[PDB]
């Protein structure tokens, strides 16, 4: 209000409006819960009291309600478009260099009240980043890790990460076009997705999200593809990554856009709505780039595409359209291209993880119709299925009623007794042998016994070592 | 010999089952479905490879009873019963495509009532209930047969005889049976618009069924008028309530004597809060149609009169309560004032007033020392609500039984209430129950607000010792109030010119937002979200709205789209009633009237009045056929007369306002792009429907169009009807077939076809995008704005919702939901609507 | 390994919906209870062996039940009526595999519950004329 009534400044007509809109728009519903007086008629009566000078304040109802970092950014974006309508009018001003300045004090020094905050809106706010800059922003995050494992004070440092990641998230697309973290900060937000908490989850596809919007404005996939680019960078530090991959229970060696795939799937199980959208965004964007190396329509299937394809199934309408089952354009399930045995081992577990946590009639008719036609399409390698159905099925031939439901399970039980009769060519773990014996145990909820899944101590040394390699000094 | 013998046994057992009821009355139902499905396959074939298949007498004679029989098991008790029956009137519709395959010419002309019929079929395809909750979706659909048949009108009169004998058993011996009676009472009220046009059968039965209501009967005299009172009021055809509030109005109007002398009476008390409880749920619900047979009547007289019966009625727990929900019905009978229709609005209103404030009496109940009397709280409490909604915006009138100075009277009235609010409010002050008096008071500063803002002339001198009140809560307000009451210009003075027009300016701007590929998610989700009710309203405004931003072919081209592609059989929802629908009603209205009239109206002259013309019949029926005239001269005087109006409508092209001209390019293009996901011509189709909807209603009645003052002569009558049919066939490039009546006139047709296709092609011949053709008038439409404004507050939180779902791509701080709410809460709330001189009017 | 214990479940819903045995509603309009048989019938064709020995268990239980009661006597009725009809549609849906070496379940499972009903069983004038008729068919 101040600054629509000083008379020192000249603020042209046009910048008069843009103040107005702000001051009306910060006294909404919205704000006052980004503030966290929700529940508050009016602020006004609550600053105030008016038997302020007979006796007291007496405070009450200790019980305070939380503060998410998500938060501070709208607000700290809301003041940030304030304050640049102002320096159009005045002339050679200073106020966002001088507070930037302010940030990037307590930004880059040990202060656990203040530090996480002091991240996410030096991102926010900054013009500029240096190589220098972002090797201390990803050596905060390695610390932070390492006090996690070795104290029991836990969400005191679990805020320290969730801030870096953030910050991450907004310091990219001002990186110079040509540097090698603008690929290297894709292992970074795979490496955050398997920490196993919701916040950091939630976080962590923020930064994948917009990782793959940047490359494409820099034109890098253009003739290659996305295993070519991610793969490649990663050779250098591949001791400490294959380590990795053995305990996460997914390899990256011997099929990347299954394992890729595999870490998103637990998107599903986000309590937020809005982040189960944006891990199906994340899905299409993978889509359209992988077919695109091929010239193949964007939704043809093939050994590449067909990932992509059974996580959008229950989500997307043209996919389901343009791939449909057989015995009601192309049919999914193909024999002809899915000719390996392998590329139809990993297809068909992506199906039953889908449904073993699923809870949803539409879900469950759409997903078990392709079960029942891959029983007889795929009969040796459908025995390394059982398990994962094994228990649910038992459960609904006891108790469903549901003729539309109830159909094609009856499908697969006849399947399975006529194709049996044989010595189990496949068994159930044939997946192990080649390095996905964790694909449906990383797609479960989310823990509520929030702790670190301690393989934790070899993402610090793979981070480590991410920096001696790309940032040498 | 099949039809010969096969109807002839249909005729047999229909007219059975109607008789009476028999035990296996529900089998021989399901039997008579599968006849039905056996008999279309033969007519199927049996058309296939030889038209020539036919209808004699009896075909037709038994085509009615077998629906005057499917409508009366409607009601019936058994659940299995009405759910067959429900499914049987797919057979007869199916059979109409057979006889006739082309929809408009015979599909609604054999059939009248062919579009309600698919919907029973949906409804039957339902997991089961109850019988009441089935029933009541089947009275939905028996209250939408809009056209009187002799099914309808028969299942009517049949099911009205039985009714009315069923009653007198119920009565007059001193739970199956009851149950029957029920259902024929809603059956028989919700169809009742089909029948309807001194004695007659509708009317008695509004009579008898107002001689229900109070029904003392000890036996089950209470559940009767339990369901009487809950079926008139939510389930009355919309068409009869001009009927019922007359009746309504003249019951009450002999209670009382010469010389207006209130005379009690315990039925008479007994069918006033009857008339409380049928009136309150009949206004409540907002249905389709209902608001045009609103207008009709005339509710005032009624309402006056039942407050003083109310008045007189004395104190006591008992005549409270019925204060109590006298004062509620006042409170909703003033959020439809603009539905229904006033004589005198203002005079009305301020009588209400005088009567209410009575019975605002506080500190009441602890005087007579009870706590029993506890709901005196609750009058006065109801009281003030009526009273807020009844100033919300009413100029101060005195009765002119002494004569003095119009203002000097004036001044004295208002001090009448407002020392009647003061008093009020300082008893409610705390120092002298605690949410009880925060309401009350509230609610009694409200209503002196009201007050103030319509008089200020007269009321401010005694209004100023607000702002030294003793209640600091109470200071606010009042300084709010005058804070608008300066705003507010004290003359036109080119006041909303320059503040509200440069304020508003912005709001259009929302609007108008051209969403990325004509997406427009304001007027996209603003239609759906808007209730059925209003679509009348809402139509009116975008149309408006969007022509003077010169936009108009935007709107159109998605908001038909998605019609057309949701439903292929384009032209036919066109006409239906729906939210797109009433778009083109208000488009040809508007625009139309001054073309067609200006067109047609020199032709007219020339036929009904030029002593040339004289005497001549425009028939060739040989069954009408005069002797005297003959039939030669009849043939081509018709001939010559239908050319002079065929040649002006083909020369009068330039004269065609713009606005139509973008009507019919978008349903071209919209047609265009039908046809490529699909020899059918696109302006074929445009063609005939534009003149089937827009030309040709004007010239078979143009009296009514408002074209003749006079009706014109009969004989003059029957050549335009005619004249239609030829010039209709033109457009349809149909020959005269099983039309030899006609058929002579088939050669000129022939000549004139590719006329016709000249003069289509040249309206739709214009640019899809007005390029070139410009006309920047941008009106500032002031009058459609308010309104606008008006109707966003409303449904300002479910128009959020609708935006919440989609949108998630792309962050919404730069899209509707952020902007809206964002300029609707800087804007304000919408002011009061003003009072309407004029009787209720509509388009 | 899994399969067999999936059968067990087709097999075991058979025996709860046996209107003697409680009824429970599961029949959902007998849609739900009804698909089951089908699934029952069409799982013989490749496990005629393990089928064929749960049916004649689910019937040797029933005969060897004490109910009285006009309600008891009809539940029983219909429940043996379904048992047969479905354990001799197994025998002919069965292809002609001849194999003749099934005489462990005939021997004592089985003849001995079908020839039961052979006998007069005057029980019911109407009831023991169906059975002895559905019966002789199995036979
Ligand atoms: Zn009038």
């Amino acid at each position: 209000h101040s600054l629509c009534t000083c008379s020192q400044l000249h603020f042209s007509e046009e910048t008069k409006q843009v103040l107005r809109l702000s001051l009306t728009e910060f006294s909404l519903p919205k704000f006052y819960l980004l503030f966290g007086i929700s529940k508050v008629k009016s602020a006004a009566v609550i600053a105030f009291r008016s038997s302020y000078r007979d006796r007291s304040f007496s405070p009450g109802s200790y019980e305070r309600e939380t503060f998410a970092l998500t938060s501070l950014e709208t607000v700290t974006e809301a003041l940030l478009e304030i304050m640049e309508a102002c320096m159009r009018d005045i002339p050679t001003c200073k106020w966002l260099d001088q507070w930037t300045e302010l940030a990037q004090r307590f930004a880059f020094q040990y202060n656990p009240s203040l530090q996480p905050r002091a991240l996410v809106v030096f991102g926010c706010i900054s013009k500029r980043v240096s190589h220098g800059q972002i090797k201390q922003i990803i050596r905060i995050l390695s610390k932070a890790l390492e006090s996690c494992l070795k104290g029991p004070d836990t969400y005191n440092s679990q805020v320290l990460i969730e801030a870096t990641v953030i910050a991450l998230t907004k310091l990219q697309p001002l990186l110079n076009k040509d540097s090698p973290l603008h690929k290297a900060l894709f292992w970074v937000a795979v490496a955050v997705l398997q920490l196993d908490e919701v916040n950091l989850y939630s976080a962590g596809t923020a930064l994948l999200e917009q990782n793959l919007h940047t490359l494409d404005s820099l034109r890098i996939f253009n003739d290659k593809s996305p295993e070519e680019v991610f793969m490649a960078i990663r050779n250098p530090l591949e001791w400490h990554c294959k380590q990795m991959d053995h305990f996460v229970g997914l390899n990256f060696n011997s099929n990347f856009n299954f394992a890729l795939v595999g870490h998103l799937l637990k998107g599903y199980r986000h309590p937020s709505p809005a982040i189960v959208a944006r891990t199906v965004r994340i899905l299409h964007t993978l889509l359209t780039l992988v077919n695109k190396h091929r010239n193949c329509d964007k939704f043809e299937v093939n050994t590449q595409s067909v990932a992509y394809l059974a996580a959008l199934l229950t989500v997307s309408e043209e996919v389901r359209s343009r791939c449909s089952l057989k015995h009601r354009s192309n049919v999914l399930l193909d024999e002809e291209v899915l000719t390996d045995p392998k590329i139809q081992a990993l297809l068909l577990t992506v199906l039953a993880t889908l449904v073993k946590y699923t809870t949803d009639e539409f879900d469950q008719r759409i997903l078990y119709e392709y079960l029942a036609e891959a029983s007889v399409v795929f009969p040796k390698v459908f025995p390394v299925v059982h398990n994962l159905l094994d228990s649910k099925i038992n459960t609904l031939l006891s108790l469903c009623q549901d003729p539309n439901l109830l159909n094609p399970i009856h499908g697969i039980v006849q399947s399975v007794v006529y194709h049996e009769e044989s010595p189990p060519q496949y068994q159930t773990s044939y997946l192990q042998s080649f390095g996905f014996n964790g694909l449906w145990r990383f797609a479960g909820p989310f823990s509520k016994q929030t702790q670190i899944p301690d393989y934790a101590e070899l993402i610090v040394k793979f981070l480590d070592a991410l920096i001696d390699t790309y940032l040498p000094g | 010999t099949f039809w010969e013998i096969s109807s002839q046994m249909l005729f047999y057992i229909c007219k059975k089952l109607t008789s009476h009821q028999m035990l296996s009355s529900t089998e021989i139902l399901k039997w008579l479905r599968e006849i039905l499905i056996c008999r279309n396959k033969f007519l199927l074939k049996n058309k296939q490879a030889d038209r020539s298949s036919g209808t004699p007498p009896i075909c037709r004679q038994a085509q009615t009873k077998l629906e005057v029989a499917l409508y009366m098991f409607l009601w019936n008790p058994d659940t299995e019963a009405v759910l067959v029956a429900m499914s049987c009137f797919r057979h007869l519709c199916e059979e109409a495509d057979i006889r006739c395959g082309v929809d408009e010419v015979s599909v609604h002309n054999l059939l009248p009532n062919y579009n309600t019929f698919m919907e029973f079929a949906s409804v039957s395809n339902m997991m089961s209930t109850g019988r009441a909750a089935l029933q009541k979706r089947v009275m939905a659909l028996l209250r939408r047969i809009e056209h009187p048949t002799a099914g309808n009108t028969e299942a009517w009169e049949d099911t009205h005889a039985k009714w009315e004998q069923a009653t007198k058993l119920i009565l007059n011996y001193p739970t199956d049976s009851l149950q029957e009676w029920i259902n024929m009472t809603g059956f028989l009220c919700a169809l009742g618009g089909v029948c309807l046009q001194a004695d007659t059968p509708v009317s008695k039965f509004m009579d008898r069924l107002l001689s229900l209501m109070v029904c003392n009967h000890e036996k089950v005299g209470l559940q009767i008028r339990t369901n009487v009172k809950d079926l008139v009021g939510l389930e009355l055809s919309p068409a009869l309530y001009p009927m019922l509030f007359n009746k309504l109005k003249n019951t009450i109007s002999k209670f009382f004597d010469s010389q207006g002398q209130v005379l009690l009476t315990d039925t008479n008390t007994q069918f006033v809060e009857q008339t409380i409880a049928i009136m309150k749920n009949l206004l409540d619900n907002h249905t389709e149609g209902s608001s045009e047979h609103l207008g009709q009547a005339s509710i005032e007289t009624m309402m006056l009169n039942l407050v003083r019966y109310v008045r007189v009625l004395g104190n006591m727990v008992h005549a409270i309560q019925i204060k109590t929900k006298l004062c509620q019905l006042v409170e909703v009978m003033m959020a439809r004032r603009d539905d229904l229709s006033f004589c005198q609005e203002m005079k009305f209103r301020n009588k209400m007033v005088e009567y209410l404030t009575d019975w605002v009496m506080g500190t009441s109940n602890q005087a007579a020392d009870d706590d029993v009397k506890c709901l005196t709280r609750d009058l006065d409490q109801a009281s003030m609500e009526a009273v807020v909604s009844l100033l919300a915006g009413l100029p101060l009138q005195p009765e002119e039984g002494d004569g003095v100075e119009l203002m000097e009277a004036k001044s004295q009235l208002f001090l009448k209430y407002f020392t009647l609010f003061m008093n009020l409010l300082n008893d409610c002050s705390e120092v002298e129950m605690s949410r009880r008096l925060a309401s009350l008071r509230h609610c009694t500063v409200l209503a002196m607000s009201n007050l103030l803002n319509a008089n200020v002339d007269s009321g401010l001198m005694h209004s100023i010792g607000l702002g030294y009140h003793k209640d600091l809560q109470t200071r606010a307000t009042f300084m709010e109030v005058l804070t608008k009451i300066l705003q507010q210009g004290t003359e036109f003075d080119t006041l909303a010119e320059t503040v509200l027009a440069d304020r508003f300016e912005r709001l259009v701007e929302l609007v108008t937002m051209m969403g990325d590929q004509g997406e427009l998610p304001i007027a996209m989700a603003l239609a759906n979200v808007v209730p059925c009710s209003q679509w009348d309203e809402l139509a009116r405004v975008l149309v408006t709205l969007f022509d003077s931003r010169h936009l108009l072919y935007q709107l159109l081209w998605n908001m038909f789209s998605k019609e057309v592609e949701l439903a292929d059989s384009m032209q036919t929802l066109f006409r239906g009633n729906s939210l797109a629908s009433k778009i083109m009603t208000f488009c040809f209205k508007v625009y139309g009237a001054t073309y067609l009239q200006k067109l047609l109206d020199p032709l007219l002259r020339i036929v009904i009045t030029s002593s040339d013309w004289q005497h001549v019949s425009f028939e060739v029926d040989p069954t009408r056929l005069e002797p005297s005239e003959s039939l030669e001269e009849n043939q081509r005087n018709l001939l010559q007369m239908t050319e002079k109006f065929f040649h002006a409508i083909i020369s009068s092209s330039s004269e065609f306002p713009p606005q139509l001209r973008s009507v019919c390019h978008c349903l071209y293009q919209a047609t265009c792009h039908s046809l490529l996901n699909k020899p059918q011509n696109s302006i074929g189709a445009v063609g005939s429907a534009m003149f089937l909807r827009f030309i040709n209603p004007a010239i078979v009645s143009p009296y009514e169009a408002g074209i003749l003052d006079k009706k014109p002569p009969p004989r003059i009558e029957r050549g335009l009807k005619l004249m239609s049919k030829i010039l209709q066939s033109i457009a349809n490039h149909v020959l005269f077939t099983k039309e030899e009546h006609m058929r002579p006139f088939n050669d000129f047709v022939k000549s004139n076809f590719d006329a016709a296709r000249r003069f289509f092609l040249d309206i739709a011949s214009d640019c899809p995008t007005s390029d070139a053709v410009n006309h920047s008038l941008s009106f500032i439409s002031d009058g459609n704005v308010l309104a606008l404004h008006r109707l966003l507050w409303n449904n300002q939180e479910k128009i959020g919702q609708y935006l919440s779902s989609n949108r998630d791509h792309k962050a919404v701080g730069r899209r509707p939901f952020d902007k809206m709410a964002t300029l609707l809460a800087y804007l304000g709330p919408p002011e009061h609507k003003p009072v309407a001189d004029t009787h209720w009017s509509s388009l | 390994h899994r399969p067999v214990e999936w059968v067990q479940a087709v097999v075991s819903r058979f025996d709860e919906q046996l209107p003697i045995k409680t009824g429970q509603q599961n029949t959902h309009t007998k849609v739900s209870t009804e698909h089951n048989k089908e699934c029952l019938i069409n799982i013989s064709k490749y496990k005629f062996s393990l089928v064929i020995s749960g049916l004649t268990t689910i019937l040797k239980n029933v005969n060897n039940m004490r109910i009285f009661g006009e309600a008891a006597e009809k539940n029983l009725y219909l429940s043996q009526l379904i048992i047969l009809d479905t354990l001799e549609k197994c025998l002919a849906g069965q292809p002609k595999d001849t194999m003749r070496l099934d005489e462990t379940m005939l021997v004592k499972q089985l003849l001995p519950e079908i020839c039961h009903f052979l006998h007069t069983c005057r029980e019911g004038n109407q009831h023991a004329a169906e059975l002895r008729n559905s019966a002789s068919g199995v036979l």
